[PDB]
RNA sequence: UAAGUGAUCUAGAAAG
RNA sequence: GUAUGUCUAAAUGCUCUUAUUUACUAACAAAAU
């Protein structure tokens, strides 16, 4: 398990991560993928960690695209997805409460 | 194992001396020697030199050796092939010259 | 706490069959673990050019890849694997295939060999 | 240093002055016209051996690599060119040729210093396609010199008799000299012992072209010359080598000889060089004359060469030695008496068989030393006092003491002799040629010398070596071992510090497979895990180590006189389990000799037979002395023998490896081709395993028991399939590299676990393995990780819950 | 550590037997009113 | 140290895994050979 | 075998680099080894050497030379403050 | 004042340069050769007169 | 007439 | 010796697969008869 990730994704760990879920409500929203059927979310505290989550994302996007080799198409590829974070981020942000 | 594993024959006679087997076999145990010595390809010093310790060790060696020699010239003798057999003769004059 | 660890600490209820059972539960959740492109150090044996901005890298060039499988296998049960590279210069994504057939690689739409 | 002296050189002339050097000349020559020496032509297209010769050079570059696995992108330029040169041998050849007609100007020689830890020795790598050319000389004009009589009997390394053989003949020589031992009359015996020093270092090339062209083609010379006068290059550093014979490149060793020979004429004188060789017709075998008066005649009696290291025996009388004295007392006065302070004797022998001081005795050797001296010019070769050993024998010295070939000899005649005792272990007894009496005794000992080689060889086994596999690490120690114990079997027996460094060798190298395993207690290693051979899982090391050594009084040791009282504790704890020990699996030296003379004449004897009936003798009637002789009998009847009868001077090439090659041989000193397998050591693997009690013992410590089978039989390991179709991708590997299976640590722990972890520990922390029942008694490396693999996925606990269901 | 063609060599004078394990462990699979889908073990 | 890959799973230049390669290829080869012999048969036949 | 453009470059990375750093100027030459390349070096590329030929005078003294150090070559060259291929 | 040195072994920025990168001989070295040819050539001709005798 | 008594080093953990 | 750095506003149970590993790390060390 060098380089890290095999450490955090190593059985002891998610056991770990799993019973501090269980009690007391320490879930990592980081952790997790993000959800993409809305509306499969009955809690509002949950629905306010994705929000950020997906916020901050945005705020990564945006600061790696105005890099100064602006014409390679990683940059346009991003631009697209940024496009599709704000409206993650806008859908997140539905009427019910 | 003890003949073997022992560099100079007195070392090897230092060896067996401290098993202190039994009169009785003492003979066996000369025997067993003089079959090791005919199995090396040549005739070694080694050999020689262990039976040398012995017999100066003590009278009962002596008289186990010459119970050996006894053996082998009257029934022993005619079984070996040549070069086994010249070597048997070879140690016997190296313990008789003496 | 030294590398040489015998015995990491367990807590005193850890049933190690449910542990693992509910880590599988929270493995499709994962964000890693759940994804292509697991990273890897890896120096380059092809000796190549980038195509983008021209960018030599000689042999044995280190990089951190990432190695991907290829779900189109060699043959039957022998697996081929997609090692992704980045020119230092320009930030190109050039990567190659181990097609085992020849005892070697093969270039991915990365650069070219020379 | 070397090219500060180059520059000297150049600055003010060659050390030898010109005069000195015409003399030389001449006298060369004249020993050319005794010997009536046709000169070594240029090699013609049409010459008959040719292709044999190239063929035998190939082969010899190839045996270089043949052996490693890992090659360099000059060696593999190298290995390419001897390919294609086996592919087109005639091209090849004429290429060959050409250089030595047309290259004078070569490629720069670098140069790598080897750590052999006592002292460094300079390594001369040649480019390679001069590299083969350079062979193809060395090949061709050693054999010239074989079919010609170039070199007399004398000069021994080039001969093809094994050095402990050589020492041996040299020894009965020394004892067969006629009325040697007398000491009635004042018969003073001297044996002169020394090193030419620095005599490849100040060969002046002018002058060696000369001698060249007097004994070869000179195109060929002149080739020989500039070859030796290259670039010298090293890391950053490159020097003209102006002056001085390298010694790295192939031809040289042959250069050599015949510069030695010089030395040896001069030494000599002519007449008394002539007496010895022989008639031109008929010359002499080696120490053998034509006439008793005439070996009487001159105070020399037995010379020999060797790689540069002199043996003169002078047998003098009384009278003869006090005018020597006189002579000596003359040149330098003595009237404090300070002749037998800063004289050399030898430390290795007791005080009392050590070369007694006396004022008659010590003067004497002196005086031979310093006539010795005078002798050679000391421009053509340094001779000094601190190289050179004189032992004398006379009525107050009984010993005739010296070292040959890294033994120390000191051969004692029974008649001087208090109380003839029984003949030891080590000691030849020196035999009389006419009447068959074992007249003398000769006791043997390992020179310090060798001793310190082997402790330095030792120590590079060891270091360089955190990694490696155990095994491969055993297979060294092995190696070392074999050729400690090969080279000197009788000798050992006698030296006690020899004995005292294999212990601690041995113990060293066990060790470093301790060291891998992060332990060393000594209960967790019993002498099965080392010593149990490959096939059943051990390292399968070859001990010399379990011996009960010679203790003394150190008192009365290095002192006066010795006998074998109270053994020392030798190596280790033993559960009383006698591991055997290499040396009695080894046919001592004297043994081996006198069964080469027998089984000789014996083959004499039957090809004589079978001349008289008319047929080609038969391999299978000689089985039964098949291994038996020096060379083995063998040596006749093998399936390649016909290209080897014309590799001569092959020996002396074997040995000059050492300044071509980074990692040499350590079987220099012999070689198969041309003496057959002069050891075997299968009785030896077979034994140990019954002394570690059996088999079934065996498999008790490992973990055979764990792996659920009925018994060891029909078990290996790394089976797998055939694979040799697709195994050309490697270089020189030979098909496959080793047919003996590696058994790398990670499995060889595993292996041995259930003695490597266990209960009797002294004060290992039992630590319970991770989700397991497994015990570790303290940190063991790879054993743990390797417990895990076989208990994932919580495999204790599946198996009992299975047994419980 | 270890220790098509050939179909008329079958039916020689040695005696064989051919093993078939296929149907040893069967299974079937029904859903209830309520859902539940019950994977009856059956006797094989 | 030199080379890295070397001492990677999925370097093919690796000799383990050249091995695995060639133990495919030879069962797989064999298999060849066996159907292609019947194919042979059944064209003559036909 | 050395082609021209090789030996130019050669020359370029010698001022770039070290008279006595033959390996990234052999890395630099695809084909040519670097214990060649610094042969090359010594040989033809090094302006210090004069390689061009000389007067009869200097002639005489090298054959002189050759008489009387037999074609001990390199030395005879170092005398010189000649190349020893082109001497010989 | 002291120049800008040069190394033939480091160039810490790799900056190019316009490549800034006796003859007697003892006596021994002529009478070694004279006493050598000479006596090459003594035994030639004294071998050719012990030939013809 | 007298052999064969005793001398017994060690010993693992971290980081690199 | 398993490098490192920037970046952070305050669906539920179910079972079935194994005589393996898309395993990762190379800082560590490098020879023959
Ligand atoms: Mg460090």
């Amino acid at each position: 398990m060098s380089r890290n990730v095999d450490k955090a994704n190593s059985v002891l760990v998610r056991f770990q991560e799993q019973q501090a879920e269980s009690a007391g409500g320490y879930k990592d929203y980081s952790r997790y993928q993000r959800p993409r059927n809305v509306s499969k979310v009955k809690s509002i505290k949950e629905a306010n960690e994705w929000k950020r989550q997906v916020s901050k994302e945005i705020k990564q996007k945006s600061t790696r695209i105005y890099d100064p080799s602006l014409n390679e198409m990683q940059i346009a590829e991003l631009n697209d997805e940024l496009n599709n974070l704000f409206k993650e981020w806008k859908r997140w942000q539905w009427h019910i409460d | 194992l003890v003949l073997k594993s022992s560099l100079s024959g007195d070392e090897a006679a230092h060896k067996l001396l401290k098993l202190k087997i039994a009169n009785n076999l003492k003979k066996s145990v000369v025997d067993i020697i003089i079959k090791s010595s005919l199995q090396e390809s040549t005739f070694s010093k080694f050999y020689s030199i262990l039976s040398e310790r012995m017999i100066t060790f003590h009278r009962s060696w002596q008289t186990a050796y010459n119970e050996t020699f006894e053996q082998n010239y009257t029934q022993d003798i005619e079984d070996y092939e040549t070069d086994q057999l010249r070597i048997l003769g070879k140690f016997w004059g190296h313990l008789i010259s003496y | 706490s030294e590398r040489k660890a015998i015995n990491k600490y367990y807590p005193p209820d850890y049933n190690p069959l449910e542990a693992e059972k509910l880590s599988r539960k929270m493995a499709k959740k994962l964000k890693t673990m759940n994804k292509s492109h697991a990273s890897i150090r890896l120096m380059t044996p092809f000796s190549m050019r980038c195509l983008e901005c021209n960018e030599y890298i000689p042999k044995s060039r280190k990089f951190n890849g990432k190695k991907e499988l290829l779900k189109e296998k060699y043959l039957d049960s022998i697996k081929i694997y997609r090692l992704t590279i980045s020119c230092p210069r320009c930030a190109n994504s050039i990567a190659f295939r181990t097609d085992p057939g020849n005892s070697d690689y093969v270039m991915e739409v990365g650069g070219v060999r020379n | 240093n070397e090219q500060e002296r180059q520059r000297q050189i150049q600055k003010n002339g060659p050390e030898i002055t010109p005069e000195e050097a015409t003399t030389i000349f001449s006298v060369m020559v004249e020993w050319l016209e005794s010997r009536s020496f046709s000169p070594i032509p240029f090699p013609p297209l049409t010459y008959k051996n040719d292709t044999k010769i190239l063929v035998l050079a190939l082969e010899d570059l190839k045996d270089v690599y043949a052996s490693k696995v890992r090659l360099n992108a000059s060696e593999r330029e190298e290995l390419a060119l001897i390919e294609e040169a086996y592919d087109n041998p005639h091209d090849t050849l004429n290429r060959i040729k050409k250089y030595l007609l047309t290259q004078r100007v070569f490629k720069p020689v670098d140069i790598t210093m080897m750590e052999n830890y006592q002292n460094i020795s300079p390594v001369y790598s040649v480019d390679p396609l001069e590299k083969i050319t350079d062979a193809y000389l060395d090949q061709y004009l050693w054999y010239e010199a074989d079919q010609r009589k170039l070199f007399p009997n004398w000069i021994k390394p080039s001969d093809s008799e094994i050095p402990p053989l050589l020492v041996y003949k040299w020894t009965q020589g020394i004892n067969n000299l006629s009325e040697i031992w007398d000491v009635s009359r004042g018969q003073s015996a001297v044996l002169l012992e020394t090193t030419l020093g620095e005599m490849a270092e100040k060969i002046d090339f002018t002058l060696l072209n000369r001698l060249l062209r007097l004994i070869v083609d000179p195109n060929i010379a002149d080739y020989i010359t500039a070859k030796n006068n290259v670039v010298i290059n090293f890391k950053d550093m490159s020097h003209v080598n102006k002056y001085g014979l390298i010694r790295g490149l192939k031809f040289a060793s042959f250069i050599f000889q015949y510069y030695g020979l010089v030395i040896d004429l001069l030494l000599l004188g002519q007449e008394r060089a002539t007496d010895l060789a022989g008639p031109a017709n008929n010359p002499n075998e080696f120490m053998q004359f034509k006439s008793k008066e005439v070996e009487k005649a001159h105070p020399i009696r037995l010379y020999t060469r060797y790689l540069d290291r002199i043996y003169m025996l002078f047998h003098f009388e009384e009278d003869e030695g006090e005018e020597l004295t006189d002579e000596y007392l003359a040149e330098n006065p003595d009237p404090n008496f300070e002749n037998s302070i800063g004289y050399n004797n030898r430390k290795c022998w007791p005080k009392d068989s050590r070369m007694r001081l006396i004022r008659q005795d010590v003067n004497l050797g002196r005086a031979v030393f310093w006539e010795i001296q005078s002798r050679v010019p000391t421009s053509l070769t340094s001779i000094k006092w601190e190289n050179a050993f004189v032992s004398v024998y006379s009525k107050n010295n009984p010993n005739l003491l010296f070292s040959m070939c890294g033994f120390e000899v000191r051969i004692l005649p029974r008649q001087r002799m208090e109380e003839v005792v029984s003949n030891d272990e080590g000691v030849w007894d020196l035999v009389d040629e006419r009447t068959k009496q074992r007249t003398a005794k000769a006791y043997l000992k390992v020179s310090e010398e060798e001793i310190k080689k082997f402790d330095s060889r030792i120590r590079g086994i060891l270091m360089a070596s955190g990694s490696t596999t155990f095994t491969k690490v055993a297979a060294k120690w092995n190696t070392s071992l074999i050729s400690l114990f090969t080279y000197f079997r009788e000798a050992i027996v006698a030296t006690e510090p020899l004995l005292d460094i294999l212990v601690k060798g041995e113990t060293r190298i066990q060790n470093r497979v301790k060291l891998g395993l992060n332990s060393k207690m000594p209960t967790r290693f019993p002498p099965a895990v080392f010593y149990t051979p490959k096939e059943l899982g051990g390292l399968g090391m070859i001990s010399a180590s379990h011996i009960l050594i010679p203790a003394s009084d150190l008192s009365w040791s290095k002192q006066t006189d010795t006998g074998i009282t109270h053994f020392r504790a030798g190596m280790t704890h033993e559960d009383e389990k006698l591991i055997p020990t290499i040396f009695r699996y080894i046919t001592t030296w004297e043994n081996e000799f006198l069964d080469s003379q027998r089984v000789w004449a014996e083959y004499a004897t039957k090809r004589q037979e079978a001349i008289q009936q008319n047929r080609r003798l038969a391999f299978e009637e000689l089985e039964g002395s098949w291994d038996r002789g020096i060379p083995r009998i063998s040596t006749l009847f093998q399936r390649d023998r016909h290209t080897l009868a014309y590799d001569r001077g092959h020996r002396i090439r074997r040995e000059f490896k050492q300044y071509s090659l980074e990692r040499n041989s350590p079987f220099w000193w012999t070689n198969s081709h041309h003496d057959g397998k002069l050891w075997n050591l299968n009785a030896y693997r077979t034994d140990v395993i019954q002394a570690l009690g059996g088999i079934e013992t065996i498999l008790e410590h490992t973990l055979f028991k764990g792996t659920g089978f009925n018994s060891w039989e029909g078990l290996f390991w790394e089976k797998a399939s055939g694979f040799e179709d697709s195994m050309q991708f490697k270089k020189l590997t030979h098909a496959q590299r080793t047919g003996l299976s590696q058994i790398p640590n990670r499995r060889f722990t595993l292996w041995w676990s259930p003695t490597i972890n266990r209960a009797n520990v002294y004060v290992g922390f039992l630590v319970q393995l991770d989700l397991t029942g497994i015990f570790l008694h303290g940190k063991i490396p790879t054993l743990k990780i390797s417990l895990i693999q076989i208990f994932r996925a919580h495999l204790w606990q599946k198996i009992h819950e299975s047994i419980v269901f | 550590i270890y220790q098509s063609s050939n179909y008329a060599e079958l039916f020689n004078n040695d005696i064989k037997l051919f093993v078939d394990d296929t149907n040893v462990y069967r299974v079937t699979v029904h859903k209830t009113f309520e859902g539940n889908v019950a994977t009856k073990a059956i006797n094989g | 140290s030199g080379d890295l890959n070397l001492l990677k799973s999925w370097n093919p230049k690796l000799m383990k895994n050249r091995k695995k390669v060639w133990e495919t290829e030879q069962d797989l080869i064999t298999e060849q050979q066996k159907l292609n012999t019947r194919l042979k048969e059944i064209e003559k036949e036909r | 075998v050395w082609t021209n453009v090789e030996d130019q470059i050669l020359k370029a990375a010698v001022q770039k680099y070290g008279t006595h750093q033959w390996s990234k100027v052999a890395s630099l030459l695809q084909k040519k080894t670097a214990r060649q390349s610094e042969l090359r070096w010594n040989e033809y590329l090094n302006p210090k050497l004069n390689f061009t030929e000389f007067s009869k005078e200097e002639d005489a003294q090298l054959l002189d030379l050759a008489r009387e150090l037999p074609n001990q070559w390199r030395t005879i060259a170092d005398m010189m403050a000649r190349p020893a291929q082109v001497c010989v | 004042k002291i120049p800008a040195a040069v190394s033939n072994w480091k160039n810490p920025n790799g900056y190019t340069v316009a490549l800034e990168r006796n003859n007697t001989i003892n006596d021994g070295f002529m009478k070694l050769s004279e006493a050598l040819e000479n006596a090459d050539k003594k035994a030639r001709q004294e071998i050719r007169s012990k030939m013809e005798l």
